[PDB]
């Protein structure tokens, strides 16, 4: 008996401007991460996924290296977005991005994504 | 560097000798040996059998000549060589969760206990009834202590919070100590004041220690970052982002520079620069103490991990 | 448990040693008298030995069980000697001479209970061991070469030689080795 | 009757040709049909010999060596033999397990100049005639295109085999047929749009895109958009 | 669409990253020892989860805690009899999880195989081995269902022979 | 087994005791025994009006009075015919035996009592194999009920006897094997030429048979076997007649039975992994 | 000290010796082919006191083995080790005459003639452990006594009409003398009965003048200490 | 419903088929099954591992006793199913072949011993509903079956639903009390004395003393002995007495026939035939660690029941399986428990003064004819009821749930 009741308880004018790595360095300027909405955070994921897929493969490795380390390490967080559901094939490029920016950022950038307690 | 492995399974904790003649460490279960450099080789010479768990935490006062162990068990004993046998002593610790951490005072007359509890015992030796009493830091404490430091003053009290947060705390009891001396961290200092709390957010704190000179603190942190904070400075912080795995323990190695070690068990050491506080990654697996020299100027250093055994270096 | 247990330990029996010294009847000599009534601890150990040896498990209830559990050890090896004997003339004299052997005394290194004996403290004991304890095998074989061999043919009776292979809770008087 | 020289004279026979050197024209006056015919007999029922159930896989690696160093469709006196028999049961079965796996039995020695993938250019040659085709049972044709598509997406780019497996498809759609039944269609389709556009320079990838777009323009139903 | 051999090495060096544990007598109870991504007591403790995708139907999810992580995973059900053969497989693995020391006993909703790895197991054994193990599972999962597809085929072919042949 | 054996193994097995202890010529002892069989056919042993010295056998078939339209009676009349006898009450077929008059050996007796199911159905397939050599296809289908939820159709085309099971597929589990199996059988032909040809529908009936509005489901499938004259002839009948009846269970026997050889192979392939597993320690 | 352990807890497995259930003939044979090879690879000091090592008991696990154990495939393996071990130590051999192998394998020898290879190596052990001529326990005459002595002067003079390699008549003569060396006197000997009880005594009285004219024997192959 | 529901019984030894409402099992048989075999072919590369159809060539029963090119298993021991491959193919002949029943078609129901782990409940529930498509199964207490035959076979005066049974079969002998038709589960005790272990003990007792025995008989022949011989002897160091003095008539003579010569041999039989049937009075005869008799193994089970039932268990104590049915086993039974419950009483008479003498307790050892498959035709009983057929676990309630609907015991 007793026991059963529980008690205890702008960028779309540097991508056609076409030095595109310049749009990147922008789309960095929109965290949602202190916020606590969660609309917006469904926004900045798609304001970056429209850019990360328009590179060519001749670049991707100079749009992470011209990152500073805040923005490899807030790359990643957007990285770990896409795969949540991805695009018919978006996931070819995520993997892309992942390998360069995996490359520059180490397994450290993993883990303060992990740890994150607040994120884009 | 050199290595030896006493057993298999994680050594959790080490203490010394006051002479580094002698170790303590705890064979994954309810004991603690201590072992003798007879040669090269060790050889075990006492066996404290006492406690009814895991142990987690050992300090092995230099001058006293008394050990502090405590664990999931939640009793702690201090150890007297009452002769040819270690001899415990009860400690009415009030804790109801798993003791984590214990250290000795510089002073040797107080130690304290961390826990799963969200608190810190501090303990002192009631000299009528034969037994160590207990009072509580517990205010703004909210998840359970991971690593103690004591400041060079016996007072202040470093700790490691499992809540993203470094904080120190007066532990001034004043049966046992004239109201401490002043110190930049902040001359108000009663019983329990909170002294110091990180910017930071995020990443549970594993370590922490005082530079020999107590105006650094630098501590050691799950989201792959070690800080340094500097009370010459207005408390500011400077943290390294770093592309290492994370690292479990930390110490100081000079006044301006630090060593730290980790899951990816090699040890690491950085340099801070008094001008711009930037410090800088110099590079090269659970615990680090010095053995010779202290925090002034160390000149070896000992590390034990769960892989196995004890490492010591140069 | 109910293993069958020495049962002569009437207290009026003189009880010297580490073991009931008891009159064992025989025209051999020794320390221990003569026994009047047609049972005795040899024929005791005689009696009870098919069915003592298949129980795994065995107390000492009182002191005279540590006279029959090597009573029993020396029966065995008996067994593992007749069992080559070519007749019953052979059964007899070939036993003699396994009497007189130097058996390891319970006190001796080798002895395989050593845990269970206490040591013979003096020569007054040490020697009567020595004089008693030949006195037990010598009349032990005596007795078994009367029924060991039945009369048809003196082959070693197949029925006591099955029992060669089982040894009372697996201990032998060869002791670490002979 | 002497099964331990049958299996050494299969598996040292295989060793010999392991290599792929063309035997001058000669041999074939033994080593030709009527001998390929004879290894297939001992494939499909064997001898009672065989308790060891041996010579099976013995046969069938050299049955593949023997190819290996045959030209073309209808010199290939192997393939005839296929198309000669009267049911290829066991044999079918046996050497899709092979291309599954991916491995190449043949190559039991290291040498460096290492040939063709033998198993593949097998194939290759068997989807050469619409007669030999149709040796594969039904369920079969199935698992041999869900097979080939596995792989065909598992490679990285720059890879040697990524241009055995798009002729082996473009066989499997000229003289089978696939666009009766489209089996995996839908998704191959997917993947030609991307290795089609993939940007790499290697030659091996240069090879790669040239049979892609051959691909798609020999039959536009492929390359076109998924539906 | 995504090859293998980028999508492999995602997942490796994440799981790299999340196999960083330590031992932790819980709070909540006086001196339990639990895995935390278990029993979810407490939630401080608890690490960001996040999932690596090939494509819409593989994906893995890495989701970690101060004292254990889980890791489960989905794989490419590319045809209606392979959903059988997939699931079945399985269990009879998952039937033996008591020599899978790492192996839940079940999976997660949604999930096909999922695996618990504590504190005790990264300490007893060796880490990069169990990763690696975890790495081989996806390497050849679906090599092991495709030859059952082969070996159905075969047995149904024997059988409508051993039937048809004695008329 | 990979064939279903047709005797029911019970009744031999009771009947040859029976026999044997009566003919050493021990006093008889009472028997009372009823055991079911493939298609719900229930048989009973028992002894009539208590005479230890009778034994009956009967059967039960649920579809008796329809198979019986097709001359069952004098198909039994023939195989058993003295050994006949009124109808157990409740059930459709009887046969006596005296423990007095057994024969000086038995074994074909007790071997035609052990196939008193396949004797009923023999008289449907009998009559429609001998209609093809009068030529005549002018004769409506036969249909068996063999089942609640299955029944059997049979049309004797001018060259073909055509048979065609309509069976229900307990499971998702089984409709998707059931569909490899009888794909193979669409191929045996392939693999031994002279078999008769079969053909499968996944769900639909096929459209000769759409007149007698045949039921439709995702668990239904129809088989058709087409039975040449060399099968069909005067001397093949009863090979064919042992198989065909058969068949239902055949093949649900084997989708079953593919499930146990999938659990070997997936134990074998599980073991291989923990041995993977096992160089982590 | 594994290999010891592993076969003596299979003896008393009382329910799988029995009632068998797993492989276990494919792991226990590995057990005895490194057995028979460390028998003689290792120093003789060594095995020698892995014998003796607990009055015996490794010898007297694989002695009641070898009558546990029904399968042909394995018996030679346990001759095999049993010839080894006889080389080691008369003491050995003092072991094996009183125990229960020879009898074992007077009733083998009688029965399973067909198995003419395990036979030739059945004759040879029965043929060392006896070498030594120490007495025997008295109910062994009931196989060892006249009936098989008798057995074995047939196959001197027949052979065997299976025998590819006619050896058995050579090996029977080793063994006849072999048991007769214990023999007390010459009134009682159960041999010497044998010999009187046919006219079936014509190549083996001719046989023993080709050993009297060698002037040397063939027991005491070992050469142990009281020769 | 209209067919009859399947009683499939399987024990270490021997297994027991039929459909339910017969009065008599319809197949008794042994429990092996006869592997085909290979010359090494299986290997360290793959161990009885098989291909296409080659799987299905095995027999079962008697059919598998005697074929000379098959290996024979026994997949149950201890009554736990220990290789479930094995009994999977075991169960398939077993309804395809010799019940000739569709599982499709016909309710099961299957036995439980009662030692078994929830594990084995899982993997049997998940061969039937998973593998067979049994429409519904039920898990019966082997124990309370036994009970119910006896139950119905006994005059209606005394069909009292309480009594303690002990159904030594092979495998393992329960001791379990039942009152008033509920299982006291706290009570029950396992002894690991079985037939198969008697047989053991009587196989080594003779190879060590009676050599000449072929290997491949020495199991048939010990079993024969025990069967036609054996008796549970009166005292058993007077007995041995008994055999020396009067070894001209107290030993027998057994003659076999040689299975591959077919000539004939004979053995003595002697110290085999009380030897054996005093194992369960000895138990540390054949198992180094149980020592109990069991004639006080069963005083302890009534003196753990409830006080007002203790008297009645002891007035109907019934006993079951096969090996229960040696020669005074019922006798020497009543023998030891009579001579310890009144000497219990003698120690409440002195500690009253004599002053109140109790109503002794009778004992009684009930054996009747049902012995050899009690638990059978107690399955029949049951399974004809209407009642039956809503206690069984119908097939969508192992949709609804996974198999865990079997998890339960009522231990
Ligand atoms: N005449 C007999 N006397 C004693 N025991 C017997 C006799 N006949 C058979 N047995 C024993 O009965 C057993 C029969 O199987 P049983 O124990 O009834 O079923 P289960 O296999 O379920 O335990 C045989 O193994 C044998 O041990
Ligand atoms: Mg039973």
């Amino acid at each position: 008996r007793f026991r059963k009741v529980d008690v205890g308880e702008e960028v779309d004018s540097c991508l056609r401007q076409g030095n595109m790595t310049a749009a990147l360095q922008a789309a960095l300027k929109n965290p949602p991460i202190n916020t606590k909405s969660q609309a917006v955070k469904d926004r900045a994921g798609s304001i970056v996924l429209k850019v990360l897929i328009s590179f060519k493969a001749n670049d991707i490795e100079k749009a992470v290296q011209s990152l500073d380390k805040n923005g490899v390490d807030l790359l990643m967080k957007y990285i770990y977005k896409g795969f949540e559901s991805p695009s018919d094939n978006s996931s070819a490029v995520l993997l892309q991005w992942h390998e360069k920016a995996l490359a520059a950022g180490g397994v450290g950038s993993i883990v303060r994504v992990l740890t994150a307690r607040k994120t884009v | 560097m050199a290595y030896h492995s006493f057993l298999v399974e994680p050594i959790s904790c080490h203490a010394w000798n006051k002479d580094r003649t002698q170790i303590a460490i705890c064979p994954n279960n309810h004991e603690v040996h201590i072992y003798e450099k007879s040669g090269n080789k060790w050889v075990q010479v006492h066996e404290l059998k006492e406690h009814n768990g895991q142990v987690t935490g050992i300090d092995w006062a230099p001058d006293s000549n008394r050990i502090v162990t405590c664990g999931t068990d939640r009793n702690a004993y201090v150890w007297t060589l009452k002769g040819r046998t270690w001899k415990p002593t009860l400690v009415i610790l009030r804790i109801n969760r798993a003791a984590r951490c214990v250290r000795w005072a510089p002073n040797e007359k107080k130690f304290a206990v961390g826990s799963g509890s969200r608190v810190i015992s501090i303990c002192y030796f009631e000299q009528e009834n034969d037994w160590w009493v207990c009072k509580h830091i517990k205010k703004p404490i909210r998840s359970t202590v991971l690593s103690l430091d004591w400041h060079p003053n016996s007072v202040l009290l470093a700790a490691g919070s499992c809540d993203f947060k470094c904080r120190i705390f007066s532990a001034y009891i004043k049966e046992v100590e004239e109201r401490p001396a002043p110190t930049p961290w902040g001359s108000k200092m009663p019983f329990g004041e909170l002294m110091f709390e990180s910017s930071s957010s995020c990443g549970w704190v594993h370590g922490v220690c005082f530079s020999a000179n107590g105006s650094r603190v630098a501590w050691v942190s799950h989201d792959s970052t070690v800080c340094l904070a500097d009370a010459d400075k207005k408390m500011a912080v400077a943290t390294l982002a770093s592309e290492t795995l994370p690292l479990l323990a930390v110490t100081f190695i000079t006044e301006s520079s630090l060593v730290a070690a980790g899951h990816d068990c090699f040890p690491v050491l950085f340099t801070y620069d008094s001008a711009a506080g930037k410090l800088s990654f110099g590079g090269r697996v659970s615990q680090i103490s010095v053995l010779s020299g202290g925090k002034a100027k160390c000149s070896q250093f000992c590390t034990t991990g769960m892989d196995g055994g004890m490492s010591i270096w140069d | 448990m109910p293993a069958y247990h020495s049962s002569l330990m009437d207290p009026d029996t003189k009880l010297i040693g580490n073991m009931a010294l008891l009159p064992i009847r025989s025209q051999f000599k020794g320390p221990a008298p003569r026994e009047t009534k047609d049972t005795d601890i040899v024929d005791e150990a005689i009696y009870y030995f098919k069915a003592n040896v298949f129980f795994k498990n065995y107390e000492i209830k009182n002191e005279a069980d540590r006279t029959l559990i090597y009573i029993t050890l020396y029966i065995s090896e008996c067994l593992k000697k007749l069992q080559k004997c070519n007749s019953k003339s052979q059964g007899e004299k070939e036993m003699y001479t396994l009497g007189i052997t130097n058996f390891p005394i319970p006190g001796e290194p080798g002895f395989p209970l050593n845990a269970i004996y206490a040591k013979p403290a003096n020569k007054q004991e040490d020697e009567v061991m020595r004089a008693y304890l030949q006195q037990l095998r010598q009349e032990t074989g005596l007795r078994l070469c009367e029924k060991v061999f039945d009369p048809q043919n003196d082959k070693p009776s197949k029925w006591w030689t099955c029992f060669v292979k089982r040894q009372f809770m697996n201990k032998s008087l060869s002791g670490p080795g002979q | 009757q002497d099964h331990q020289k049958l299996c050494y004279s299969a598996l040292i026979l295989a060793m010999v040709f392991s290599m792929g050197e063309a035997v001058p024209y000669a041999h074939y006056e033994h080593l030709g049909t009527p001998f390929a015919q004879f290894l297939l007999n001992i494939v499909e029922d064997g001898l009672p010999l065989d308790t060891t159930e041996q010579l099976p896989d013995l046969c069938v690696n050299l049955l593949l060596a023997l190819n290996l160093h045959l030209p073309a469709a209808d010199q290939n006196v192997i393939m005839a033999a296929l198309s000669k028999h009267a049911n290829v049961k066991i044999f079918s079965e046996k050497l899709l397990l092979l291309l599954n796996r991916g491995d190449d039995p043949v190559r039991i020695f290291k040498h460096e100049p290492q040939p063709p993938h033998s198993v593949l250019k097998f194939l290759q040659d068997v989807f050469g005639s619409p007669a030999t085709a149709a040796i594969f049972y039904h369920t079969d044709m199935m698992a041999l295109i869900d097979i080939t598509v596995r792989h065909i997406a598992d490679l990285s780019p720059g890879d040697k085999l990524r241009m055995e497996y798009l002729s082996l498809m473009h066989a499997i759609v000229r003289t089978t047929p696939y666009l009766q039944h489209r089996h995996r269609l839908p998704d191959l389709q997917a993947i030609l749009r991307r290795i089609l556009n993939e940007e790499e320079t290697s030659p091996q990838c240069q090879m790669d895109r040239m049979i892609v777009r051959e691909m798609c323009k020999e039959f536009l139903v492929l390359g076109e958009a998924p539906s | 669409t995504a090859t293998l051999r980028p999508y492999l090495s995602a997942v490796r060096a994440t799981l790299q990253a999340a196999l960083c544990l330590e031992n932790f007598s819980s709070q909540v109870v006086e001196r339990h020892n639990k895995p935390e991504v278990e029993v979810r007591s407490s939630k401080e403790l608890l690490l960001q989860p996040v999932t690596i995708s090939r494509n819409e139907k593989e994906k893995v999810l890495i989701e970690g805690s101060i004292n254990s992580v889980r890791v489960s995973i989905a794989v490419k059900q590319a045809d209606e009899i392979e959903k059988i053969l997939c699931h079945k497989f399985m269990r009879f693995m998952m039937m033996r999880a008591e020599n899978f020391f790492i192996l839940r006993r079940k999976p997660v909703e949604g999930y096909d195989i999922s695996f618990l790895i504590t504190n005790f197991h990264t300490e007893q054994m060796y880490k990069h081995k169990l990763v690696d193990f975890v790495i081989h599972f996806m390497e050849e999962i679906d090599k092991e269902i495709s030859e059952m597809k082969l070996s159905v085929n075969a047995r149904a072919r024997i059988v409508a022979e051993e039937f048809l042949k004695n008329f | 087994m990979i064939l279903l054996e047709v005797n029911n193994r019970i009744i031999e097995e009771t009947l040859a005791l029976k026999f044997e202890n009566a003919a050493a010529g021990n006093k008889p002892e009472a028997v009372e025994v009823t055991f079911a069989d493939f298609d719900g056919v229930l048989y009973h042993i028992s002894n009539p009006n208590g005479d230890k010295t009778k034994v009956m056998v009967s059967i039960s078939l649920k579809f008796y009075k329809e198979l019986q339209a097709h001359g069952a009676d004098e198909l039994l009349k023939r195989v058993y015919g003295s050994y006949l006898v009124n109808p157990e009450s409740g059930y459709n077929v009887s046969l006596l035996y005296d423990l007095e008059n057994l024969p000086a050996s038995k074994d074909s007796i007790v071997h035609q009592a052990g196939m008193l199911k396949r004797n009923c159905f023999a008289s449907v397939f009998e009559k429609y194999f001998q209609f093809q050599e009068e030529g005549k296809e002018g004769e409506n289908r036969a249909v068996i009920h063999y089942r609640d939820d299955e029944t059997m159709y049979v049309e004797s085309k001018k060259d073909r006897v055509t048979v065609v099971f309509s069976t229900v597929f307990k499971d998702d589990d089984d409709v998707v094997i059931g569909k490899v199996f009888m794909q193979e059988f669409k191929e045996g032909r392939r693999a031994s030429h002279t078999a008769p040809q079969v053909l499968f529908s996944h769900r639909e009936p096929p459209l000769e048979l759409k007149d007698t509005d045949a039921a439709v489901g995702d668990n239904i499938g129809y088989i058709t076997f087409v039975l040449f004259p060399r099968h069909t002839n005067a001397s093949a009948r009863d090979n064919t007649i042992n198989l065909i009846h058969t068949f239902r269970d055949y093949l649900h026997y084997h989708i079953k039975c593919s499930k146990a050889y999938i659990h070997t192979r997936m134990r074998a392939k599980t073991s291989d992994f923990l041995k993977v597993l096992n160089r982590a320690r | 000290e594994v290999i010891f352990a592993d076969l003596a807890r299979r003896k008393d497995d009382a329910q799988q010796r029995s009632w068998a259930l797993y492989e276990d003939e494919g792991v226990i044979r590995c057990y005895l082919e490194e057995l028979l090879h460390i028998l003689t690879d290792a120093d003789p000091e060594v095995c020698k006191k892995m014998c003796k090592r607990n009055e015996f008991e490794s010898v007297l696990a694989l002695v009641a083995y070898y009558q546990m154990e029904h399968r042909a495939s394995l018996r030679l393996l346990l001759l095999k080790c049993f010839g080894a071990m006889c080389s080691l130590d008369a003491a050995i051999i003092s072991t094996l005459v009183s125990s229960v192998l020879p009898v074992e394998l007077a009733r083998d020898m009688q029965t399973d003639t067909q198995d003419h290879q395990k036979l030739c190596y059945s004759a040879l052990i029965l043929a060392m452990v006896f070498s030594m001529g120490e007495a025997v326990p008295y109910a062994h005459y009931e196989h060892l006594g006249t009936p098989f002595a008798q057995f074995l002067l047939n196959i001197v003079e027949d052979g065997l009409p299976l025998d590819t390699t006619e050896q058995l008549p050579d090996l029977c003569v080793n063994l006849l003398l072999a048991l007769n060396l214990h023999l007390p006197a010459a009134d009682q000997n159960v041999i010497m009965a044998a010999l009187s009880k046919h006219a079936n005594v014509k190549i083996f009285s001719e046989k023993l003048l080709l050993l009297l004219n060698r002037g040397d024997d063939p027991v005491r192959i070992f050469k142990h200490e009281p020769q | 419903g209209r067919l009859p529901a399947c009683v499939v019984d399987c024990g270490t030894g021997y297994t027991k088929l039929g459909y339910a409402g017969n009065t008599e099992p319809q197949f008794i048989i042994p429990s092996c099954i006869a592997i085909k075999e290979s010359a090494k072919v299986g290997d360290q590369a793959q161990r009885r591992v098989m291909k296409g159809v080659d799987d299905l060539d095995f027999f079962i029963g008697d059919e598998a006793i005697e074929k000379p090119t098959y290996a024979t298993k026994w997949p149950i021991r201890h009554g736990i199913v220990e290789d479930w491959d094995l009994m999977e193919r075991f169960m398939e002949q077993v309804i395809f072949k010799y019940l000739r029943a569709e599982p499709e078609d016909h309710y099961f129901l299957l036995t439980e011993p009662p030692l078994n782990t929830p594990e084995n409940r899982e993997y049997t529930a998940e061969i039937m509903f998973e593998s067979f498509n049994v429409p519904g199964l039920y898990i019966a207490v082997q124990a309370v079956l036994a009970l119910a035959a006896s139950w119905t076979s006994r005059q209606v005066g005394e069909r009292t639903l309480t009594g303690t049974v002990i159904d030594s079969g092979d495998g393992v002998t329960h001791v379990i009390p039942v009152a008033e038709g509920y299982v006291i589960g706290s009570c029950i005790k396992h002894i690991p004395i079985a037939g198969r272990d008697i047989t053991y003990f009587i196989q080594q007792l003779l190879r060590d003393r009676e050599v000449g025995i072929p290997p491949e008989q020495s199991l048939e022949t010990a079993k024969a002995v025990k069967e036609r011989y054996s008796y549970v002897c009166p005292d058993l160091v007077k007995e041995f007495n008994k055999y020396d003095t009067d070894g001209s008539k107290w030993i027998k003579q057994y003659t076999g026939i040689n299975a591959i010569s077919k000539k004939e041999f004979s053995i003595d039989v002697g110290y085999e035939r009380f030897l054996g049937p005093e194992i369960f009075f000895h138990p540390e005869f054949a198992n180094p660690d149980f020592t109990q008799p069991i004639s006080e193994v069963v005083d302890e089970v009534i003196q753990n029941c409830p006080i007002d039932v203790r008297r009645p268990l002891y007035k109907n104590i019934v006993l079951s399986g096969g090996s229960t049915m040696f020669r005074d086993f019922g006798r020497r039974l009543q023998r030891d428990l009579k001579r310890t419950v009144d000497a219990r009483l003698k120690l409440s008479e002195e500690l009253s003064g004599g002053r109140l003498k109790p109503k002794p307790i009778d004992v009684q050892v009930i054996t009747h004819h049902m012995q050899r498959y009690a638990v059978w035709f107690g399955g029949s009983m049951l399974a004809s009821t209407p009642e039956f057929y809503q206690v069984c676990h119908t097939k969508k309630d192992y949709e609804e749930i996974g198999p865990s609907i079997c998890r339960h015991n009522p231990v």
